């Protein structure tokens, strides 16, 4: 479902129409938003930044709002929104380790998202996925957010924030993960 | 004529000579001598068939990308910019001559950065509506690059996006933007990614 | 004199380079009898795995290993990993007077350029008059350096200008 | 089946089959005993000389020199030579190529020297062991002395088409996922391949185009699988 929708979406070439279509796409995802967004992220985003074909695909300016949809659905998923649609209640029965807070599905889903964010920031190869994660970090400007929550359990992404310095007040905001002591330290590091 | 002029300019510019470069005690000219060389060059080409001067202008680029010498390239760019600022050496001619035939996409990334910083500094280049044409060639250089080059030359090559963003944003005070649209139409036929 | 074999080898266009086998090897193995001229086993994998994958081009590594211990080079923000390959952030920790660390960003190992770029200089040099004189001397020396090089030439010229322009 | 004979009282297949019931020796007499005319089929008969004639000659000569190798490091040594029927087919082949040499001078030489042709005594000893190997008979001692000595016409280095082994039941296997570590019928086995060299099941590894003109019978015969030759591989031309 999401694969076909995204594939047909990557032909707009008109940023107004791109924003319209991506907003409507976030709209349709409701009544299944949690699992739909989880599978969408965990299946496309790794492939969307690993294959040269997906590179050339996401190389379009329309690709800018993909991460906008990503962060928009991620927070709604992290929110305590049940969304128990009886039309999809019987269908929501899966089993997956996700190839890994707590040992929660959406939790390790966002964790793998963080890992892919860090990996796409990997050097020695500056592809369009670098600009992709750049736009993603740019869209991370929000409130009550959960993008790179930086919880004291095992949250590594904060270190990768230093690599974002290679790309500013936006850095000052993104580094403000949890106002932790180590968080304050890395915030000072980024401040220079 | 032009060959002898270039030979004289090279013999004047190439003042670097490592004669007994050993760590001996053998004993800011970058400003006064620069102005002196600029004045000598202007007095030479002033009476040397200036009608073909633009051609010799391109010939100047022949010496521009010759040496590697990044500090020397920056110095040469600065002094030629100052010489342009003296009313002589019309800017459009020199930018058109320097942009092409020596682009060297990723071949001289340092030379690329210095050249783009220079054209940004000389981006004034006030002329008629026939200025945005140069922008076309700029986009051409952006076209001969896949966005999978190297994680090192990102902000270094970002000078292109910087100068184009400056051009199109100051178009409110630099040049009419609809002409910019009809120029960039040469890159996309109403949607080409 | 025996160009006949030459013109015959010229004639040998067809792909069946096996008739010469039956033509020559009988007498060869008859009069010469080394059926095993190399019975030693020869089975080696040409390319299994050989890559650095963990550092910059080692050319600049081998270069910087030669420099004097009075030069202390560090790592800047990550913008010179592979292509640029160099962020010459150096300190002249020695008995001489200290100064501002140079930038000296060179290019890929092909070396169609040198290191000096001087980004952070704009405020680091014009503030101090003595350091401004040091910068003037260093520029005058670098301009007189024909095709300076990655680490040795640039750092040497910088140090000698810093410790000559004291006055 | 190359018998494109004129219409006769019987077929060439059954006639060549009954040719086995022939005289003792001197195939030059057997040819006139059966027939010599209706065997030519093409002026451009120069197809088996560079490919098959040397092959069959080397095979029969190895069969000869194998006789003194009775005490070999093997109970049957290298081969048996206890059938005779296959040797009868070999005799049919040698007599028909004798007819060919009578017609087309591109016959099968002795491959070393001194053809003084030389296949006469060869066929003679083959028939001498034939009367010892036709049916319900044991192997003879005079033939031993006749074969023991060798003439200036005895080469070596025969192909012996076979397949590399794979005895990894539970014992040993020196391989990985990749990186095979290195350690033919119509000839075409040079020191290092310089053509297509289409790898096959056991030994063929023959070239794909074969640079043929009229030998297309073999190529059109081996396009599909082969005897222990269904393992048609694409081993690269990593010549060394």
């Amino acid at each position: 479902f999401c694969n076909n929708l995204i594939k047909e979406l990557l032909k707009e070439t008109r940023k107004e129409h791109t924003l319209r279509a991506v907003q409507l796409l976030y709209s349709i995802f409701c009544l299944d938003m949690q699992q739909v967004t989880l599978v969408l992220l965990g299946h496309i985003l790794p492939g969307l930044l690993t294959d040269s074909s997906k590179w050339h695909s996401l190389m379009d300016p329309p690709g800018t709002a993909l991460a906008k949809l990503a962060v928009w659905c991620a927070l709604s998923s992290y929110s305590s929104h049940k969304g128990q649609a009886s039309s999809r209640q019987k269908k929501r029965h899966r089993e997956d380790i996700e190839d890994y807070n707590m040992r929660d599905p959406l939790n390790r889903v966002l964790a793998n998202l963080f890992l892919l964010i860090s990996s796409i920031l990997g050097s020695r190869t500056a592809g369009p996925h670098t600009q992709f994660v750049q736009w993603f970090m740019e869209e991370c400007v929000g409130c009550l957010e959960q993008d790179s929550r930086g919880s004291i359990l095992q949250f590594m992404p904060f270190t990768t924030v230093s690599e974002l310095v290679k790309v500013s007040p936006k850095v000052v905001l993104a580094i403000t993960d949890l106002s932790l002591p180590l968080g304050r330290q890395v915030a000072a590091k980024a401040i220079a | 004529m032009e060959t002898q002029l270039q030979s004289i300019f090279e013999e004047v510019v190439k003042t670097e000579i490592i004669e007994e470069a050993f760590p001996g005690m053998f004993m800011e000219d970058e400003k006064t001598k620069l102005i002196s060389c600029l004045a000598a060059f202007r007095q030479f080409w002033s009476g040397l068939s200036q009608e073909s001067h633009e051609q010799c202008v391109q010939w100047i680029v022949k010496f521009i990308h010759g040496q590697h010498s990044p500090k020397r390239i920056s110095f040469l760019y600065d002094c030629l910019a100052m010489a342009v600022e003296t009313g002589l050496l019309p800017p459009r001619m020199v930018c058109e001559s320097l942009i092409n035939s020596d682009s060297l996409e990723w071949e001289r990334t340092q030379l690329w950065a210095l050249t783009f910083k220079l054209v940004r500094k000389i981006i004034g280049g006030v002329d008629y509506k026939g200025v945005r044409d140069l922008l076309k060639a700029i986009l051409e250089k952006i076209l001969t690059i896949p966005n999978t080059v190297s994680s090192a030359v990102v902000q270094q090559l970002l000078a292109a996006r910087e100068v184009i963003a400056y051009i199109l944003e100051r178009n409110a005070c630099l040049l009419p933007a609809y002409f910019a649209v009809t120029e960039i139409r040469k890159l996309y036929p109403e949607g080409k990614l | 004199q025996p160009l006949l074999d030459a013109v015959l080898a010229n004639i040998r266009s067809p792909v069946f380079n096996h008739s010469l086998y039956r033509t020559f090897v009988p007498a060869m193995m008859a009069i010469h009898g080394p059926p095993i001229v190399s019975p030693v086993v020869c089975s080696r994998k040409r390319r299994f795995e050989e890559d650095e994958r963990q550092s910059i081009p080692n050319v600049l590594q081998g270069e910087v290993a030669r420099l004097d211990p009075k030069f202390l080079v560090n790592l800047d923000p990550s913008h010179c990993s592979n292509n640029g390959t160099v962020h010459l952030i150096c300190k002249l920790d020695d008995k001489d007077l200290p100064s501002v660390p140079p930038l000296e960003l060179s290019v890929p190992a092909d070396y169609p350029a040198q290191s000096p770029m001087w980004i952070d200089r704009q405020w680091q040099y014009d503030a101090n008059p003595f350091l401004q004189s040091v910068h003037r001397c260093m520029t005058s020396r670098l301009l007189q350096l024909p095709d300076k090089h990655s680490v040795t030439a640039l750092l040497n010229t910088w140090a000698q200008s810093i410790h000559q322009a004291c006055l | 089946p190359h018998f494109l004979n004129t219409p006769d009282k019987s077929p060439g297949d059954r006639l060549a089959e009954i040719c086995a019931k022939i005289t003792d020796v001197d195939i030059d007499k057997v040819m006139i005993n059966l027939k010599t005319e209706e065997f030519v089929l093409d002026m451009n008969t120069l197809q088996a000389l560079q490919q098959l004639l040397q092959w069959v000659g080397d095979f029969v000569l190895y069969l000869l020199v194998s006789l003194p190798n009775q005490g070999s490091p093997l109970r049957p040594g290298h081969s048996f030579l206890r059938d005779g029927t296959s040797l009868g087919m070999l005799r049919e082949l040698m007599v028909v190529i004798r007819i060919w040499g009578l017609l087309k001078p591109s016959c099968l030489p002795v491959y070393t020297a001194t053809s003084d042709d030389s296949m006469s005594l060869l066929f003679r000893l083959l028939t001498k062991l034939w009367i010892c190997c036709r049916d319900e008979g044991a192997a003879s001692p005079a033939s031993d002395g006749l074969v023991s000595r060798l003439q200036p016409k005895q080469p070596l280095r025969l192909r012996f088409g076979r397949a590399p082994t794979l005895p990894s039941s539970t014992s040993t296997l020196q391989l990985d996922g990749l990186t095979r570590a290195p350690g033919l019928h119509l000839g075409a086995y040079p020191t290092e391949e310089c053509k297509a060299c289409t790898r096959c099941g056991c030994v063929t590894m023959l070239k794909s185009p074969n640079k043929t003109t009229a030998v297309t019978q073999w190529e059109q015969r081996w396009i599909k699988n082969c005897l222990c030759g269904g393992l048609w591989r694409r081993v690269p031309l990593s010549c060394s």
